[PDB]
RNA sequence: UUCA
RNA sequence: GCCCGGAUAGCUCAGUCGGUAGAGCAGGGGAUUGAAAAUCCCCGUGUCCUCGGUUCGAUUCCGAGUCCGGGCACCA
RNA sequence: AGGGCUACACACGUGCUACAAUGGCGCAUACAAAGAGAAGCGACCUCGCGAGAGCAAGCGGACCUCAUAAAGUGCGUCGUAGUCCGGAUUGGAGUCUGCAACUCGACUCCAUGAAGUCGGAAUCGCUAGUAAUCGUGGAUCAGAAUGCCACGGUGAAUACGU
């Protein structure tokens, strides 16, 4: 890489909604919050359903006519 | 929205629909009219034609489009601007 | 990146055994990522390529190569040499990195996801898609950004067969719809 | 007069207060702390919405008895302003007459 | 006057100059005035910092000025994510809560400027 | 000042 | 080649010794009339031909030009 | 059966709230009328900021219900300021009723709470309890109008003249 051209350049963690660590070295120079990685994430796995959040789904069930 | 007491409120043909959707495939959507009808879970990733009033327009169950009602994402009026 | 010596290992160990070959350099590999935005409409509005290739300096780790057009045209009032598009060519383990970071936390948050194509190749193994909702990779602010603007992505492989295109892109699994 | 709406209107109330009642313990089910607040007062709004539409106390119309007006009617006459006009001026209204204090 | 990051004015009662934030109207206002506990009309320059220690922690249970700057940025492009009427009457600068269009409706309408 |  | 004159809004034009854009026309909306005219109320409408230096500050002072007009001009 | 009649670069006519110190809000307390009501009115009573939920008498009635009239007055606070003025605009959390409140309701709760600093040419209404304001109710009403109709409290200006 040409020196002194390029943005930054540090290594951050795959701080997903469950924070599985699969680091990244990207640009975004920040631990970032993200949904996508093993943990908490849909195709990270088949059959998709996000576990337990906030939400739609969980509010929507909690109310729901229960 | 409506009263909690009451719970939500959806109509058992779309119901019905959806629950044989989410038993035995949903590579076609649902050609439903009730608009008002509240989102389930079991309705999650189809792609449901819903009303417009003249057409049943595709659009896709997301996680967010849950607490909400069908027609919500069909259009009724086809607005261009002056 | 993990992933390099994920496919040093376990891709071979994959493909060497399925397509029964008789040398690790007859193994397919992936050498380059071109990302490319052929804007296309910053005829107009200079400042665009310079929004444009923003993308390209935050989803890719490089500052990109902004692609000048080849021939004045009639059909899009385009004149030669000029700033039409922005490109980046990822090998290395920044390659390794970018693809990484793809399919792991940009990729699978796609919206409306059916999957990838199972044919976008050009007849010689080196694949080549197009995402729409960039903003996936949380290189994008999403908030401060002007437009949505989507892009055009290939991966160059030494596989000369579709077949060996699609292998090779299972081999990290490649949603593949 | 298009008599077709006229008997759209009695076809809706009698079927409505044929059915009344039914819908009456339908609808107490969803709004007492009972049902377990899951399976009878959800069962009972299924049984509701696949009642008649048409046997509710609320889609008739309230059309006058004359000529089934749509507008202008008064529960105290089932007419319209009109026809309560002019059986007034007629003498047909006991008590009624023009007013004026 | 410092809490929360913005600068409330003095010489000004309390249970008023409290108000001064962008997530706290009359309610939070005399809500979190109660729950730390002191008197109505005081002017604010009559406040120590100690005081403002208590609001601090009090307030750090309500929502707060950038709190409340990224919760309504997150609902409205939660709209939008969504796509429905809603996000579409706010994208294209229409009333949303469902009122008439035609000739009022001013203030989500725009100038006459054509 | 005009209508017509 | 000499002296003079000018360009200003969407058209007709003002004024400059620097403190700063006007009016008519115009268009659009409105008011009045039974209806429109004129009228009236409003709004719109300027990078002052162009570029450049001068002074706390320019259409205005200057330089350097773009045109257009007038008058006078060398006999390669 | 859904949809729209509720669309919206835009003009015009009504009416409501404002742009506030005779005024903003808190406390205290009082002075009216006209009604309406039987799947209706709903007492009292607990809870929920609160819409309302529950309980659910009496009332086809000079008897129970809507029932605080408000504007008022006393005290207080605000202190001439996009204000402690507004309250539209949106976001979220509900209540109601309706088979059903997304398009397309009223109400309640939380927070930004906006143009708005008395309005141009012009133009409307009003001669007395009249306008000006303040609140009240009824019909239409499954719900749902600032609308319509009706009610009652304060309560003036100027008429020289054609
Ligand atoms: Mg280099
Ligand atoms: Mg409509
Ligand atoms: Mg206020
Ligand atoms: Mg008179
Ligand atoms: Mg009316
Ligand atoms: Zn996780």
């Amino acid at each position: 890489m040409k020196k002194d051209i390029h943005p930054k350049y540090e290594e951050i963690t795959a701080s997903c909604s469950c924070g599985n660590v699969m680091k990244i070295r990207s640009t975004v120079g920040h631990d970032l919050n993200l949904d996508v990685c093993s943990k908490c994430h849909p195709f990270f796995t088949g059959k998709q359903r996000d576990v337990a959040t906030g939400g739609r789904v969980d509010r929507f069930n909690k109310r729901f006519n229960i | 929205p409506r009263s909690l007491k009451k719970g939500p409120f959806i109509d058992l043909h779309l119901l019905k629909k959806v629950e044989k959707a989410v038993e035995s495939g949903d590579k076609k959507p649902l050609r439903t009219w009730s608009r008002r009808s509240t989102i389930f879970p079991n309705m999650i990733g189809l792609t449901i034609a819903v009303h417009n009033g003249r057409q049943h327009v595709p659009v896709f169950v997301t996680d967010e489009m849950v607490g909400h009602k069908l027609g919500e994402f069909a259009p009724t009026r086809t607005y261009r601007g002056h | 990146a993990k992933l390099h010596d994920y496919y040093k290992d376990e891709v071979v160990k994959k493909l060497m055994t399925e397509f029964n070959y008789n040398s690790v350099m007859q193994v397919p590999r992936v050498e380059k990522i071109t990302l490319n935005m052929g804007v296309g409409e910053a005829i107009a509005d200079k400042k665009l390529l310079d929004n444009a290739a923003a993308d390209l300096a935050a989803i890719s780790g490089q500052k990109p190569l902004i692609t000048k057009a080849r021939k004045s045209v009639a059909g899009f009032k385009i004149r030669q040499g000029y700033p039409i598009g922005c490109k980046v060519t990822l090998r290395g383990e920044r390659m390794w990195e970018f693809f990484e970071r793809l399919i792991t936390i940009a990729v699978p948050r796609i919206r409306d996801f059916r999957g990838l194509s199972a044919k976008s190749f050009d007849g010689r193994g080196n694949y080549s898609m197009g995402v729409r909702e960039q903003i996936i990779f949380p290189e994008i602010d999403y908030d401060k950004v002007d437009r949505v603007r989507g892009l055009d992505i290939t991966i160059t492989t030494t596989a000369k067969s579709d077949e060996e295109g699609r292998a090779l892109l299972a081999a990290f699994d490649f949603p593949f719809r | 007069a298009k008599q077709s709406m006229k008997a759209r209107e009695v076809k809706r109330v009698a079927l409505a207060d044929k059915y009344f009642a039914k819908r009456a313990e339908l609808k107490a089910i969803i709004s007492d702390v009972n049902a377990a607040s899951d399976e009878d007062r959800w069962n009972a709004v299924l049984k509701l919405q696949t009642l008649p539409r048409d046997s509710s106390p609320s889609r008739q119309r309230n059309r006058c008895r004359q000529t089934g007006r749509p507008h202008g009617f008064l529960r105290k006459f089932g007419l319209s302003r009109i026809k309560v006009r002019e059986a007034a001026m007629r003498g047909e209204i006991p008590g009624l007459k023009k007013a004026s204090w | 006057a410092r809490i929360a990051g913005i600068n409330i004015p003095d010489h000004k009662h309390a249970v008023i100059a409290l108000t001064s934030i962008y997530g706290v109207g009359k309610t939070r206002s005399k809500a979190i005035l109660a729950a730390a506990g002191i008197a109505e009309d005081v002017k604010i320059s009559e406040l120590s910092e100690g005081q403002i220690d208590t609001l601090r922690d009090e307030v750090a249970k309500f929502v707060v000025e950038g709190d409340l700057r990224r919760e309504i940025s997150m609902s409205i492009k939660r709209l939008m994510d969504l796509g429905c009427y809603r996000g579409l009457r706010h994208r294209r600068g229409l009333p949303v809560r469902g009122q008439r269009t035609k000739t009022n409706a001013r203030t989500r309408k725009g100038p006459r400027k054509p």
